[PDB]
């Protein structure tokens, strides 16, 4: 059951926007609500509206008066001498709350006019129309307008609407909720050149009586959100999709091919997410855009996507295949769960982020394969792992503080961390794996089917919301639905890992007893850590012995710490017969490093990743290399190799050699074990027998039988030995010496990679193979041996360092003739010069990486040419460098590289709160609490970034270098 | 500038099309 937080229900709006100028960063338009009031004596309406000048407000043609102040401006007085981050967080909080339309509060209060009362207590209809003007936004929508000269087509210039979450309110006055629901008809009068893509279904496009603009009349029938809703503008190029016909593809001009061939693969999406759901797809049609200087890489509104050009690839651009079509199926995904179902309060946001990114896994699955999944399921798990061990944990479903750990609240999402929000996605699509591990796979699709079918009867009507509340979703009816389709509830389940914020530590040893023949397992839980809980429940634990693959089930209660399980046979030591695998397989296994006594070849402490959960399992050593060797789970290889550093005895390079030698093992093992590789070689110097790692293995794979130090010509059309072929330098890069120099004679053979390297032959490009190796060559830099702080001259120059500062040099100078794709060589060597500078090579010089991060490049170049800046004040404690990175987050035109400086100076900070440093002035505590309280006040993304570089600088108390 | 000379890193205005895009096709 759905009850408005609002007094008022709204049915229609029609949004008309009339005279975009470009020139001017300009619209003029109106809006026109339908609404019902529920109460009655509704006197005040309060709506959402950033940024707009309202010019006038007419109720049934009426003249009314409206009040407008957003307490989210200025936060904090100006004349208040606070200076801790709890008092405006709390601040912050009370301000979005005050604003927050999933209350009954607005932005803008209209004042209902006196002979409409008897029109308003008997509730009858009340039609608002404001008419507003946006002057020149800063964030609300944004507007990219090259400087070529010519006509606004012919230049290039577009607007589209940015944003996350309900951030409609910056461009029109709504709203702004997920839960008010309302059909929609959305005009916009553009340049005749120029088309308008927004939701809906276009009826019709009508010219102008000059002929000089042209309207674009949408309608949307199907009830979405404002928050929903968006706008592209531009002299865009239509491609219609060839295999399915609702769907339309807009692009920026001369990119038409790229776009042919980037959106080719979208109709297997399509089919996918249409056949393990049984809905099809609910909108009338589907329209992706691509723009420039996006907000984020992948937005999703109803029945529209906005996508950044910088996905755009042609057919002979690997490595950018995979990261393309994985957005795309993102996209989609959020279409059918983020945009059709929609949210019923803030709560209840983790259903939709689970059902979109757990679906977006089941994609993947599908298109990738199992062991893809598998891979990006561990990598998820261990970046939750991670963060939560880190700061506190993620709090799904909280219920209103409920999570004071942190320092920010979470009651809204536009108080969030951009990190905790990251996070949020991720911790909900794994609980939706845990919901499924409990429920099966069927089942649970059954209960996203029954969804979408109450949301498509519900999508049909016409009643305002008696019927239109079916979609939305809450946890209460995802339960509840849960428990329609299976007959058991997840209540312990939800309990657990929902409702408490915790991931779980395992420290594991084992213990075999030869006399009776069992298994002694030893299993203990760190639950006092910050971000840990304890676990009670069942744990799954598979041994592989010598006579098979045994799950065992251990019931791990608060006060349990031995677990003895049953052992098998050794009769298949007796006789040479194969040993069985997890799989039905069996394989030959050289019996030599096990133990005489004991059967068992290793142990897994919860193998299908069934909770959340950090494994320290304490295994011998030919364990880990049985497990590396003979696994048929790459999860289980993986944490073998990441296990196998500790041990460096000659058979782990032996296991790890085998493995790097193996096709038929998955190909992200391999590339790890290059890693792990270079590791054990550099611990076990001074016993190394023959050549460098990897090196004769690189020219047994990779080079001409009859020439040992040529290359062969690059063929990449294998896309597993490219893969590991373009990795396997960079971990060879890192062979460390006794004297602790790289051994010239891995140098010698990365210098000849890249001189030999003939690219005429193959389908494929080679800028990531060039920039791994130039990745390869930044790697192999060790630090310099000034004398007496001597100036870095040619003089002192390393006769090592000079060979790879040509190279650099020679590479950075093509790539200003010749690029490649994503400025993939300029990435890489402003990386590596960066690497030279950080050693005592090149001059500590920022001017470079400054004339790199001019507005007019690319905005890759631009975000590595900043890391180095920060790199740079980071370690010189530049005070002019650090001013120069703050004017830059306060006035750049793209925001997405506002967010990324903000990023990586709380990443890589210039000073913790535990440092004392130059750079700890009160002028610098009054820069950064006007950047949090004013400054930032247009894009909700830059003020949670500067609540987070101020606690990371300061903390959470008052900034100690103070008066 | 005699040894080592660098090209110096000069301004464009739309860097993704310098990026992105394949030259040999």
């Amino acid at each position: 059951g759905f009850e408005s937080p609002r007094p008022y229900k709204l049915t229609h709006q029609v949004v008309c926007i009339n005279n975009i100028n470009f020139q001017r960063k300009s619209v003029v338009g109106f809006v026109e609500l339908t609404i019902f009031p529920t109460v009655a004596n509704l006197n005040r309406i309060k709506l959402n509206s950033k940024q707009c000048r309202i010019y006038r407000v007419r109720i049934n043609d009426l003249e009314a008066a409206f009040i407008y102040n957003d307490p989210t401006l200025e936060v904090c007085h100006s004349e208040s001498k606070q200076r801790n981050l709890n008092y405006f967080s709390n601040a912050y909080a009370a301000a979005v709350s005050a604003v927050d339309p999933d209350a009954g509060n607005g932005e803008l209060c209209i004042k209902v006019p006196s002979e409409l009362w008897k029109h308003v207590d008997e509730l009858k209809v009340l039609k608002i129309h404001i008419n507003f003007s946006l002057d020149q936004p800063k964030g609300g929508l944004h507007f990219v307008v090259p400087s070529v000269e010519g006509s606004m087509a012919e230049r290039g210039a577009h607007v589209f609407s940015c944003g996350y979450q309900n951030s409609t309110r910056f461009w029109f006055p709504c709203v702004d909720s997920y839960s008010e629901l309302c059909t929609w008809k959305l005009e916009f009068t553009v340049d005749a050149a120029m088309v308008a893509v927004s939701n809906g279904d276009l009826v019709e496009t009508v010219y102008t009586h000059d002929m000089r603009k042209k309207t674009f009349h949408y309608m949307l029938t199907i009830p979405t959100a404002a928050s929903n809703i968006s706008l592209a503008i531009g002299p865009f190029e239509i491609l219609v999709d060839p295999y399915m016909h609702e769907v339309t593809h807009f692009c920026l001009p001369q990119l038409l091919p790229l776009l042919k061939h980037t959106t080719s693969y979208l109709h297997e999406v399509f089919e996918f997410y249409e056949e393990i759901l049984t809905c099809r797809y609910p909108y009338s049609c589907f329209k992706t855009v691509f723009i420039d200087e996006a907000y984020v890489e992948v937005a999703a509104y109803a029945s529209m996507s906005i996508f950044s050009t910088n996905l755009l690839h042609s057919a002979m651009i690997i490595d950018e295949t995979p990261l393309t079509r994985r957005c795309l199926a993102q996209s989609l995904a959020q279409q059918f769960f983020g945009c059709f179902i929609s949210r019923m309060s803030w709560s209840d946001e983790w259903v939709l982020k689970g059902i979109s990114g757990y679906i977006y896994g089941l994609w993947m699955k599908k298109t990738f394969g199992v062991n893809e999944y598998r891979h990006w399921i561990k990598e998820e798990l261990d970046k939750i792992v991670a963060y939560e061990l880190k700061t506190g944990g993620v709090l799904l479903h909280p219920i209103f503080n409920p999570a004071s750990h942190l320092h920010f609240s979470i009651k809204h999402p536009h108080t969030l961390s951009w990190e905790y929000y990251s996070m949020f996605q991720c911790k909900a699509h794994l609980v939706m794996r845990l919901i499924e591990n409990r429920i099966s796979m069927e089942f649970m699709l059954q209960v996203f089917n029954k969804l979408l079918s109450l949301a498509s009867t519900a999508s049909s009507q016409k009643f305002q919301s008696h019927m239109w509340s079916q979609m939305l979703v809450s946890t209460s009816g995802f339960l509840k639905s849960i428990s329609n389709v299976s007959g058991k509830d997840i209540q312990p389940l939800i309990k657990q890992w929902v409702d408490q914020s915790g991931v779980v530590k395992f420290y594991g040893s084992f213990a075999f007893n030869r006399k009776r023949n069992v298994l002694e397992l030893e299993i203990k839980q760190d639950y006092t850590s910050p971000g840990t809980q304890k676990y009670v429940g069942p744990l799954k634990v598979t041994v592989q012995e010598l006579d098979g693959s045994f799950n065992h089930t251990l019931q791990i209660e608060e006060n349990s710490l031995k677990h003895d399980i049953p052992c098998h046979s050794k009769s298949r030591r007796n006789k040479k017969k194969k040993i069985p695998l997890m799989n039905g397989e069996e394989v030959d296994m050289d019996l030599s490093a096990m133990d005489a006594d004991s059967p068992l070849l290793w142990i897994r402490i919860d193998p299908d990743m069934s909770v959340l959960r950090k494994v320290e399992f304490e295994q011998a050593d030919f364990m880990w290399q049985y497990q590396l060797r003979y696994e048929r789970d790459v999860v289980a290889q993986q944490e073998s190799i990441l296990a196998l550093e500790k041990f460096p005895t000659p058979a782990s390079r032996l296991a790890l050699t085998d493995i790097l030698e193996q096709e038929q093992c998955f190909y992200r093992v391999r590339m790890s074990a290059c890693f792990c590789l270079a590791k054990i070689a550099n611990s076990m110097v001074s016993t190394w027998t023959g050549p460098p790692a990897m090196k004769s293995l690189f020219t047994r794979m990779f080079c001409c039988k009859s020439c040992p130090n040529i290359v062969k010509t690059n063929n990449f059309m294998s896309f597993q030995s490219y893969f590991l072929q373009k990795t396997m330098p960079v971990a060879m890069a890192l062979l460390r010496d006794v004297h602790n120099l790289c051994p010239k004679e891995v140098l010698t053979f990365i210098l000849d990679l890249i001189k030999y390297n003939d690219n005429r032959k193959n389908k494929f490009s080679d800028n990531y193979y060039r920039a791994e190796m130039i990745d390869a060559l930044a790697n192999s830099v060790t630090p310099a041996v000034s004398v007496n702080n001597e100036v870095r001259t040619l003089d002192n120059l390393n006769p090592d360092v000079r060979l790879i500062l040509e190279e650099i040099t020679r590479f950075l100078n093509m790539e200003k003739l010749l690029p490649s794709y994503r400025h993939t060589i300029t990435v890489s060597c402003l990386r590596a010069i960066r690497v030279l500078q950080k050693n005592g090579h090149v001059p500590s010089d920022p001017a470079l990486f400054k004339s790199y991060a001019e507005y007019g490049h690319f905005v890759d170049i631009r975000i590595a040419a900043l890391e180095a800046v920060v790199d740079y004040t980071k370690v010189d404690r530049s005070y002019e460098e650090l001013q120069w990175l703050l004017n830059m987050i306060q006035n750049d035109p793209v925001p997405y590289v506002r967010h990324k400086i903000l990023n990586m100076l709380t990443k890589n900070p210039p000073f913790t709160k535990n440092m004392e440093s130059p750079l700890c002035n009160e002028a610098l505590v009054d820069q950064l609490w006007k950047l949090m309280n004013s400054g930032t006040s247009h894009d909700w993304r830059l003020r949670c970034g500067a609540v987070d570089l101020y606690f990371t600088l300061f903390g959470l108390s008052r900034p100690s270098c103070l008066p | 500038v005699s040894t080592f000379p660098l090209i110096a890193a000069r301004p464009f205005t739309i860097p993704y099309l310098t990026a992105l895009l394949p030259s040999e096709l």
